[PDB]
C-alpha cells in the first residue's frame, strides 16, 4: 500500500532515458504522409481565390485539401459554430482554410508556404473594447446576485471603483498538437493516435466530419507532453484535418504543429476586462460589490461560457460579501477562439477580487493582511452562490503560512530595506485562494474504468482519464494496488482509448483523480468479491493461485467500474444547488525586489501552505503545487501576447514569449501540505490539486504592486492612500512606467 | 582537411578548408551566405521563408578561429563561438588589473543572460556582428568601445574601428560584396577610461 | 560530384552519401536514424528540447572538447567528423540509467517528460567538462532549457547532489 | 430483427473487392523487418553445429536468432513440452531450430536456405506401428466402458474383428500463419497482429518467452483467411519467434509462412489406427463392441489428449451398443506435432464406427440402411458415457433425407447400372452423425463480451471470439440487433483483442456462436435495463434520444457480459455427468461412380439434411454444412499426406496435396436444414454447425466402398459376404488396388492368380 507515499511518476525513468513514446515518436508507416495547415493571414475577410500552382511544383506534393473535399460535414466545434475548413470568409488570423499533404514534413512546410490566397478585407473586431462598442457578444449576460445592492451601497462609508485588464496566456505545453490518423480501408474505420485530453470529442468530431458512425473511429492516447486545458477541445483542429487527409488519400497521415503555428491557431487563456465598484466601511469591512466581467472569447464559443460561469463562482475568493452582483459577457472577436487554460476562468476572477481588496486596504490605510482576514468567510458560511463552506481550512492555512513564512518579522525588514534604498524596492504580500472542485456542467461528472486480471495474475487497468504529466496513471496504480491489496508491480496502465472506456469526459477540472479513482476502486471491489471464495478455499495461497482458480472455475476476471459525483446541480434561476463537490484551499506569501530604474525584478522567496486533504502521493501533489504556481507567476508577471492593430499575433515563439525559466523561480521556494485535514468527499480523503494552486502565483504580482507603491511614495505625489492602475501581466514595461520619477517625466 | 561539397534540393553548401578557398568562393559568389552557428540563417530560412541557394561554411579555417592576445586588446577570429569569447574574457578579467578590463566586463555583461549554453557554444562573433540586428546586444558595446574589425577580400585587407558609419541602414554593414569579416580586436581599457 | 558527410552518433559511424544542406540534425536523428529521444519543442533555439552533446578534437586547443547544441538549428553539413551523443547514448532502462537520468527521475524532476531528455543532456554535458561542478554552474547549464510542468525546483534539487 | 434471415457475411463485399485486410495486408512500418524460420531436415538428431557464415553474406541480413537469444523462457507449448527454438536435439523434420531476420522477405528466404546444419542421427519413430512396438506414448490409456463385454461376446451370433487406418490431413487454410509484432520500447510492451484462433495463448506464450507480465502484451485479430483448428495453438510457433525478433532488434518484425513451411511445421489432423471387434446378431443388432484407438500425436502433446477424449465420446456414432469398451493411446513420434482440425477426433472415431457397421451389414447380408436404422438410439436413450439424448433428431433427419434423396428408387438404378457395366460401378450410401457440443475440458466453456453505446447511438461490440470465415461476427451483430431491438446498421464489430476481453477460450469446439451469443445477449440486457427509465419517460422517442438522455443523466453505456455453460462435468472415474450441452445431428446420402480400371471416381449426387435447431442465419449455416462436408470429402477420398521412410514430408503444396477443387464436388449437391426443431439449450434456439457436418463427407467413402464391392462381385470372387479392408483416404491407388481383377493379379498375362 503506497497511498500517501512519494512514489515517483511511473514513466519518469523512461522519460529521462528518452524511451517514453509521445505521438510523433511513433514510427512512420512506409506509406505515411505529412499534413500542414494552410491558415488565414487576415482577421476578417472574404476568400476570393486559392491558387495551388506553385505548391504543386514542390517535390513530393500530394494534394491540397479544402472544404469541398469533406465527405460528411463542414460544421464542427463544441457549439457547432466552427468550420473544419473555412469556405467563403475567414474570421481570424490563423483561421484554417485548408491543408497540404506531402511525402515529408519539410515538403509539406514548403508547399504550404507557397499556397496563394486572395482576400477582400472586411472590418474586424479585435479588442474587448471594440466588442463592447459593437455589442458583439456570444449569447446573453450571465449573472449571480445575492443580498440588496441598493442598501449595501447606501450604507457604505466609502467606495472604490475602477477598471482592470488581464492578458491571456499561451499554454506552451512542450509538446505541441499532434495527430496520426490510420485509415483501415474497411467500412470507414480509422484509428487515431492523438495528443489530446478529450478522446471522446476527438472521436465524435472525426466521425461527424467523415459522415460515419462513431463506432468506426478509435482514438488512442498514450500520453501528452503537457495539455494544461489547451488539448481539451482545440486538439480537434489538427485531428479532423488529419483524419480528412487519411480518408482522401487512403494513406496514414500525420501532423505535429510547429510552435509558431500552435501559438497562432489553437487559442489560449481568455483575456478578461473587469469594471468594479466596491463599498466598504472605515474598518475595511466589505458591504457591497458589483463586478461586470468581459472575456475575449475569439471567433467561436468553444468553452467560453463555462469559463465565465467559473469566473463568476470565484469572484468572492475567500471573502464574505453580504451584497453582491457579478455579471459576465463573452466578447465575439476576430481572434483565434480562446479555450480552457489551467484554472478555467478562476484565476482571472480571483485576481479581480484581490485587486479591489488591495485597494480597499490602501483606502482605509490598514495593513493588507488585516483587511483580508477580517473579511474572510467562516466555517459554515454560504458563498454568493449559496453553497456552504464545510471544512473551510483557509484560516489554518493562513495562520500556518504567516508563522512559517515569518511574515510579520520580514514585513519589518522589507520596510527597513525600503527606507534604506532609493532605486530598488521590496514588496511582500500574503494571499488566500479557494477553488471549487467539479465540472460546473453536471453531466461531465462521470467516470468509467475497465479492469482485467490475466491468468498470471497481472492486472491491466484502463480508465477514461489521460496522462499529461500530472501523474494520474501513477495515482490510479496506487489506488488499484491499495484496493486490490497487491503490489503496484503487478498492475499496469497502457493508454487511454475509446474502445475500452467510451463517452469519457475531457481530462479536466482537476477532478480526474477523484472520479477515475472511484471508478477504479469500484472495479477493484467487484474483482475482490469474485475472488473471495477462492481466497477462502486456499487461505495460505497467493494472488496468482487465487486468480488461476477463479479462471478455472469460469469466474470472469473482467469488470467495469463507474462513478457519478452525487448532489451536483447549481441553478442560475434559483441561485441554489451545489455547484462544486468541495473546495481546495491554499495561501502563498511572496517577496520581490524591483529595480525601479529598469522595471526588472527578482523573486526572492515564496512560502505556500496548501490544503490537499490526505495526499495520495505528496511528491506528485507538491510537484503540482509548484508547477501551477510557476504557471501563475508567468501569467501575472512575464508572459504577454501582443497583436498587430490588424489582429495578427506577434509573439509566436520562446524568443518573443517568455515563460518562466530556471532563473525565474523564487530563490527560496517553500511548499507545505496542510496536515491532519482528511477530505470525506473524495477517494481516500484526498483533494484535487491540479488547478487550485495556480492563482497563488498572484502573490508575486501583489508583492510587485506593494514595491511599486513604495517607489512611488519615494519619487512621486506622496498620498499614502493613493491608488494607481496596474493591469496583468506586470511586465518590466508596466513596472517601470508605474515607478514615476524624474526620468519617466 | 579538404573542401567538401554538399548538394540538396534547393541549396549548395561548400565547406571551405582554407582562407583562400573562402575568399575565392566569396569572389565567385558575392551573394553566398556564410554559415557558422546557423542561429540566424536557419531562422531566416524557416521563419522568413528566405532562400539562400549558395552557402559557404568557413568554420574550419584556422584564421577565423584564432584567439590572439596583443598589446592593444584581444583579437578573436570571426568564427569563434560566443562561449569561447566568454571564456577567454573571463580568463583575462581574472588575471588583469580592473582598469584594463572595463570593455571586457561590458561584453561579459551582455553575454550573461544572452540565450543559453547551446546557442552560445555555436553562435559566432562575426555572425552576431554581420547579422546587424537592431537589437544585437554586442554591436552597441563594440561600437561604443571602437572595437577593431579586420575585413578581408581576395587580395585586399583593412582594419577599421567600429563606429556609427559601419551600420548604414537596416541589416546592412559597410563591407563590399567580396569581403568577409576576419577578426575582431576587443580593446583593453585605458587609465581614466570607464 | 558531391562529397560524403561522415559523423558519429552514440559511438556509431554515420555515412551520408547525399547530404542536403537544409537538413537539421534533429530531423536526421528523428526521421533518418530513428532516435526519437531528442524532441522538437520550438525549432528556433529557445527551449532546448532538442539538446544533444557534440564532441570533437579541437585542432587549436589540442584536446577533445564536449559542448551542448540545439539539434533543431545544427545543419548536418557542419558535423563532418563530429561525434553526437543523444539521451539514448548515455543510459537506458533496458541496460542501465546514467546517474543524471536516475536522479532527475527519482527527484520528481520529470512530469510530462518532454523537456527531460534536453535537460539530461544539458547536465550530462556539464559533467563531461566539470565532474565536480558548483551549485551556480548547475543553474547556469539550464539557461537554454524550458520546463512547463515542474516549476524547476525539483530538477535543481536533484542535481545539487552532484555539486561540492 | 434479422435473426433467421439469410444475411450475407458482413465482410463479403469487402472480401470480393480485395479491401478486407488480413494480417500481411497491414502496411509495413518504415523500419519493419522480416523473419524466416530455420527448421530441421532430420526426424531425430543431435544438433552439432549451425553455420551462419554464408547467410551473413546475404544483402539485408540482420541476424540469426536461436535459443541463446531468448530473455525469458525457451519452454513452450500447451503442456510445456516444446522448445521455442530446439537447442541440442531435433525431434521432427519440421522442428524449429532458429530464425533469420532480414530487411525483405526475399532476403530472409535467401539467407535461411544457406544456413548450414550438422546433425548426428538418432533412432527415429515415425509410424503408429513403430510407436506401439517401442512403447512410445504420451500418458496412459484412456478408456470408456459400459455393460459387460464377455457377456456380450457370448450372446453374439457373429463376431468380426479387424484393423483400420485413417490418414491425417493438412488444414490448407488459404491464408497461412502470419504475425506482425510491434515492440513499443517502453516497459516490455508489445502489440501483435496475428492470424490466430487463440489470442489468449498467443499473449501468454509471448509473455512467457519474453519473461514479462501478460499485461504488457496486446494481441489483436481482425480476421483469419481460414483457421479450421490449425490456428488454435500452432500459430504460436510463428508468433513467439516474431516477438523474439521484435524484442531483440527493437524493430517491428513480421512473418507469413510459405505454404511449404506451413504444411511441414504446423501439424495437421491426427492419423488414427484402430483395432476393433464387434459382436452382433444375425439380425444386425449390435451386442458388443471393443475398439482400441491409437493416434499419431507427433513430437509434443499439444491438444492430442483432448482429441482422443472426443474420439472416445463419438465411438458410438448414432448407435445403441449395450456392451462397449473403447480405449485410446497417444503415439509419441518424430513428426510435427498434430493438432486440432475441424471435428477434433470426432471424424476419426465416427469413421471407425461406420466401418465396422458397414461390415455388420455385409456379414448379415442385410441392407445397410436397415442395419443402421435398427441399431439407432431412440429419444431419451443414454450414450456409452451415460449422457441422455434429449431432442434426438436423427430419426427425422433420416426419414426426410431418404425421402428427398429418393434413396430407394436410386438404389434400384445403381443396381441396374452395375448389372449393365463391367469396368465401371456405382455405389450409394446413407449415413447419420451426432456431434457433441461443448469443450470437453469444462473450464473452456466460458465467454465474455464488452459493449459500448456511443452518444450518437452507435454500438461497438467486442467478444472473445475470432472470425475465420464462419461468420461469427455476422451472427453476433444479428443477435445484438435482435436483443437491443435496433437495426444491424447501428452495430459494429471491429476485431478481437486481449485488452477488451481477457482470458478468452480459443475460437473452437463449434460453440462460439452459442457462448459469445449469450455473453453478447447478457451485455445487451444490461444496457436495456439502464435505458429502461429513459424509455419510460420518452416512450415515443428514438433509440438516439434515449441514449443521449442516459448520457446526460450520467448513466454508464458500457458493460461486460459473460456466460458460463451450465451443468457440465463428465467424470471418467464414475462414467457420469454431462460431457456436452447437447448434440448436433445430420444425415447425408451420397452416390458415386468409380472407374474400376483406373481408380478415378465421380461424385454424382449428395443430399444432406442437418439439424441446426432454429438457424440464426440459414445462409451461413448452409455454407458451413457445405464447407465442412467438402473438407470431409477431402479427408476421406482426396487428401493424402506422404512421408519418406526417414520421416520427411513429400507432399508440401497443391501440386502434390490435393484438396477438393471446383470439379470435385457432387454434380447434384443438395442441403436442407431441418424445420421446426428449436433448441432450448442455446441462443435463440440455434445449434452449433461448424464441425458437426464434416463427418458426413464419409457418405462418399462408403458409397465408394459399395461400388468396390460391386467391382469385386464382378471380377474377383463369388463371396458375397467378404470383408476387405479399405483404409482412408480412398485415393485412386487404394480404389484401383481393391478392384482385384485380371490386371491386378496379372492373370491377363497368362499367369495363375487370385481372381475368377
Ligand atoms: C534563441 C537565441 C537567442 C539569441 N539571443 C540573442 C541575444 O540575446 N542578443 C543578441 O545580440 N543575439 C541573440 N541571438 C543571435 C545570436 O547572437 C546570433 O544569432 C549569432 O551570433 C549569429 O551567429 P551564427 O554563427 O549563428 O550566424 P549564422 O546564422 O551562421 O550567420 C549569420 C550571418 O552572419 C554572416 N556571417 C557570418 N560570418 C561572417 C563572416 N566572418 N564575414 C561576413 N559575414 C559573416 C552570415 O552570412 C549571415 O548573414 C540569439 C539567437 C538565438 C537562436
Ligand atoms: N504536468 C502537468 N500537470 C498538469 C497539467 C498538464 O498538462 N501537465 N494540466 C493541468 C490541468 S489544466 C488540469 S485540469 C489538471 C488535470 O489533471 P487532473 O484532473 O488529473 O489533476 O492537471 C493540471 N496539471
Ligand atoms: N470459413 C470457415 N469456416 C469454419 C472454420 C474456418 O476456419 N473457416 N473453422 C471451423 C472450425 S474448426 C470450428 S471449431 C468452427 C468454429 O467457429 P464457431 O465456434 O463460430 O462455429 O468454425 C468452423 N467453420
Ligand atoms: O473543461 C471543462 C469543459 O470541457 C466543460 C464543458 C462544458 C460544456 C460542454 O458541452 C463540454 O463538452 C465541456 O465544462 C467545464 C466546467 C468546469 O467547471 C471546469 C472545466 O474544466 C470544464
Ligand atoms: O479446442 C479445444 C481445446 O483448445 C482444448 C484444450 C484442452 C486443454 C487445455 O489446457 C487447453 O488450453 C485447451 O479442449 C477441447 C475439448 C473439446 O472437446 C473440443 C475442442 O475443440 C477443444
Ligand atoms: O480543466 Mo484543465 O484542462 S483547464
Ligand atoms: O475446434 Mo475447430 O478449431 S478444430
Ligand atoms: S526545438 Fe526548441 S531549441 Fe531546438
Ligand atoms: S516535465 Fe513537462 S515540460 Fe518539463
Amino acid at each position: 500500500d503506497t497511498v500517501g507515499r512519494p512514489l515517483p511518476h511511473l514513466a519518469a525513468a523512461m522519460q529521462a532515458s528518452g524511451e517514453a513514446v509521445y505521438c510523433d515518436d511513433i514510427p512512420r508507416y512506409e506509406n505515411e504522409l505529412f499534413l500542414r495547415l494552410v491558415t488565414s493571414t487576415r482577421a476578417h475577410a472574404k476568400i476570393k481565390s486559392i491558387d495551388v500552382s506553385e505548391a504543386q511544383k514542390v517535390p513530393g506534393f500530394v494534394c491540397f485539401l479544402s472544404a469541398d473535399d469533406i465527405p460528411g460535414s463542414n460544421e464542427t466545434g463544441l457549439f457547432n459554430d466552427e468550420t473544419v475548413f473555412a469556405k467563403d470568409t475567414v474570421t481570424c488570423v490563423g483561421h484554417i482554410i485548408g491543408a497540404v499533404v506531402a511525402d515529408t514534413p519539410e515538403h509539406a512546410e514548403r508547399a504550404a508556404h507557397v499556397v496563394k490566397v486572395t482576400y477582400e478585407d472586411l472590418p474586424a473586431i479585435i479588442t474587448i473594447e471594440d466588442a463592447i462598442k459593437n455589442n458583439s457578444f456570444y449569447g446573453s449576460e450571465l449573472k449571480i446576485e445575492k443580498g440588496d445592492l441598493k442598501k449595501g451601497f447606501s450604507e457604505a462609508d466609502n467606495v472604490v471603483s475602477g477598471e482592470l485588464y488581464i492578458g491571456g496566456q499561451d499554454h506552451f505545453y512542450l509538446e505541441t498538437h499532434c495527430t496520426i490518423a490510420i485509415p483501415k480501408g474497411e467500412e470507414g474505420e480509422m484509428e487515431l493516435f492523438v495528443s489530446t485530453q478529450n478522446a471522446m470529442k476527438t472521436q465524435s468530431f472525426v466521425a461527424k466530419m467523415l459522415g460515419v458512425p462513431v463506432n468506426r473511429i478509435l482514438v488512442r492516447v498514450k500520453r501528452m507532453g503537457g495539455g494544461f486545458g489547451g488539448k481539451e477541445t482545440r486538439s480537434t483542429l489538427v485531428s479532423v484535418a488529419v483524419a480528412l487527409a487519411a480518408y482522401k488519400t487512403g494513406h496514414p497521415v500525420r501532423c505535429m504543429l510547429d510552435r509558431n503555428e500552435d501559438m497562432l491557431i489553437t487559442g489560449g487563456r481568455h483575456p478578461f476586462l473587469a469594471r468594479y465598484k466596491v463599498g466598504f466601511m472605515k474598518t475595511g469591512t466589505i458591504v457591497a460589490l458589483e463586478v461586470d466581467h468581459y472575456s475575449n472569447a475569439g471567433n467561436s464559443r468553444d468553452l467560453s461560457h463555462s469559463i465565465m460561469e467559473r469566473a463568476l463562482f470565484h469572484m468572492d475568493n475567500c471573502y464574505k460579501i453580504p451584497n453582491i452582483r457579478g455579471t459576465g459577457r463573452l466578447c465575439k472577436t476576430n481572434l483565434s477562439s480562446n479555450t480552457a487554460f489551467r484554472g478555467f476562468g478562476g484565476p482571472q476572477a480571483l485576481f479581480i477580487a484581490e485587486n479591489w481588496m488591495s485597494e480597499v486596504a490602501v483606502t482605509c490605510g490598514l495593513p493588507a493582511e488585516e483587511v483580508r482576514w477580517k473579511n474572510m468567510y467562516k466555517e459554515g458560511d454560504l458563498t454568493h452562490f449559496n453553497q456552504r463552506l464545510e471544512g473551510f481550512s483557509v484560516p489554518r492555512c493562513w495562520d500556518e503560512c504567516l508563522k512559517s513564512s515569518q511574515y510579520y518579522a520580514r514585513k519589518s525588514e522589507v520596510d527597513k530595506f525600503n527606507k534604506e534604498n532609493c532605486w530598488k524596492k521590496r514588496g511582500l504580500c500574503i494571499i488566500p485562494t479557494k477553488f471549487g472542485i467539479s465540472f460546473t456542467v453536471p453531466f461531465l461528472n462521470q467516470a468509467g474504468a475497465l479492469i482485467h486480471v490475466y491468468t498470471d495474475g497481472s492486472v491491466l487497468v484502463s480508465h477514461g482519464g489521460t496522462e499529461m504529466g500530472q501523474g494520474l496513471h501513477t495515482k490510479m496504480v496506487q489506488v488499484a494496488s491499495k484496493a486490490l491489496k497487491i503490489p503496484i508491480s503487478k498492475i499496469y496502465i497502457s493508454e487511454t482509448s475509446t474502445n475500452t472506456v467510451p463517452n469519457s469526459s475531457p481530462t479536466a477540472a482537476s477532478v480526474s483523480t477523484d472520479i477515475y479513482g472511484q471508478a477504479v476502486y469500484e472495479a477493484c471491489q467487484t474483482i475482490l468479491k469474485r475472488l473471495e471464495p477462492f481466497k477462502k478455499k486456499n487461505p495460505d495461497g497467493s494472488w496468482e493461485d487465487w486468480v488461476m482458480a477463479a479462471y478455472q472455475d469460469r469466474v470472469s476476471l473482467s469488470t467495469t467500474g463507474f462513478y457519478r459525483t452525487p448532489n451536483l446541480g447549481y441553478s442560475f434561476e434559483t441561485n441554489s444547488g451545489n455547484a462544486f463537490h468541495y473546495f481546495t484551499y491554499g495561501v502563498a506569501c511572496s517577496e520581490v525586489e524591483i529595480d525601479c530604474l529598469t522595471g526588472d525584478h527578482k523573486n526572492l522567496r515564496t512560502d505556500i501552505v496548501m490544503d490537499v486533504g490526505s495526499s495520495l502521493n505528496p511528491a506528485i501533489d507538491i510537484g503540482q503545487v509548484e508547477g501551477a504556481f510557476v504557471q501563475g507567476l508567468g501569467l501575472f508577471t512575464l508572459e504577454e501576447l501582443h497583436y498587430s492593430p490588424e489582429g495578427s499575433l506577434h509573439t509566436r515563439g520562446p524568443s518573443t514569449y517568455k515563460i518562466p525559466a530556471f532563473g525565474s523561480i523564487p530563490t527560496e521556494f517553500r511548499v507545505s501540505l496542510l496536515r491532519d485535514c482528511p477530505n470525506k468527499k473524495a477517494i481516500y480523503a484526498s483533494k484535487a490539486v491540479g488547478e487550485p494552486p495556480l492563482f497563488l502565483g498572484a502573490s508575486v504580482f501583489f508583492a510587485i504592486k506593494d514595491a511599486i507603491r513604495a517607489a512611488r511614495a519615494q519619487h512621486t505625489n506622496n498620498n499614502t492612500k493613493e491608488l494607481f492602475r496596474l493591469d496583468s501581466p506586470a511586465t518590466p514595461e508596466k513596472i517601470r512606467n508605474a515607478c514615476v520619477d524624474k526620468f519617466t517625466t | 582537411p579538404k573542401q567538401l561539397r554538399f548538394e540538396g534540393e534547393r541549396v549548395t553548401w561548400i565547406q571551405a578548408s582554407t582562407l583562400k578557398e573562402l575568399l575565392d568562393l566569396k569572389a565567385q559568389h558575392p551573394e553566398a551566405k556564410l554559415v557558422v552557428g546557423n542561429t540566424e540563417i536557419g531562422i531566416e530560412m524557416k521563419f522568413k521563408n528566405q532562400l539562400f541557394p549558395m552557402i559557404i561554411c568557413p568554420a574550419w579555417i584556422p584564421e577565423l578561429n584564432a584567439v590572439e592576445h596583443g598589446p592593444e586588446g584581444i583579437s578573436f577570429g570571426a568564427a569563434c563561438a560566443l562561449s569561447s569569447v566568454e571564456k577567454t574574457l573571463l580568463e583575462a578579467v581574472a588575471k588583469l588589473p580592473t582598469q584594463k578590463t572595463e570593455v571586457f566586463r561590458g561584453v561579459l555583461e551582455q553575454l550573461r543572460w544572452f540565450a543559453g549554453k547551446q546557442v552560445k557554444s555555436v553562435a559566432s562573433l562575426g555572425g552576431n556582428i554581420i547579422t546587424a540586428s537592431p537589437i544585437s546586444d554586442l554591436n552597441p558595446v563594440f561600437m561604443a568601445s571602437g572595437t577593431k574589425l579586420t575585413i578581408v577580400s581576395r587580395g585586399t585587407r583593412r582594419t577599421v574601428p567600429m563606429d556609427h558609419t559601419f551600420f548604414p541602414s537596416y541589416r546592412k554593414t559597410l563591407l563590399g560584396p567580396e569581403e568577409i569579416l576576419l577578426s575582431i580586436e576587443i580593446p583593453y581599457s585605458r587609465e581614466d577610461e570607464f | 560530384t558531391a562529397d560524403e558527410l561522415v559523423f558519429f552518433v552514440n559511438g556509431k559511424k554515420v555515412v551520408e552519401k547525399n547530404a542536403d544542406p537544409e537538413t537539421t540534425l534533429l530531423a536526421y536523428l528523428r526521421r533518418k536514424l530513428g532516435l526519437r529521444g531528442t524532441k522538437l519543442g520550438c525549432g528556433e533555439g529557445g527551449c532546448g528540447a532538442c539538446t544533444v552533446m557534440l564532441s570533437k578534437y579541437d585542432r587549436l586547443q589540442d584536446k577533445i572538447i564536449h559542448f551542448s547544441a540545439n539539434a533543431c538549428l545544427a545543419p548536418i553539413c557542419t558535423l563532418h567528423h563530429v561525434a553526437v551523443t543523444t539521451v539514448e547514448g548515455i543510459g537506458s532502462t533496458k541496460t542501465r540509467l546514467h546517474p543524471v537520468q536516475e536522479r532527475i527521475a527519482k527527484s520528481h524532476g520529470s512530469q510530462c517528460g518532454f523537456c527531460t531528455p534536453g535537460i539530461v543532456m544539458s547536465m550530462y554535458t556539464l559533467l563531461r567538462n566539470q565532474p565536480e561542478p558548483t551549485v551556480e554552474e548547475i543553474e547556469d547549464a539550464f539557461q537554454g532549457n524550458l520546463c512547463r510542468c515542474t516549476g524547476y525546483r525539483p530538477i535543481l534539487q536533484g542535481f545539487r547532489t552532484f555539486a561540492k
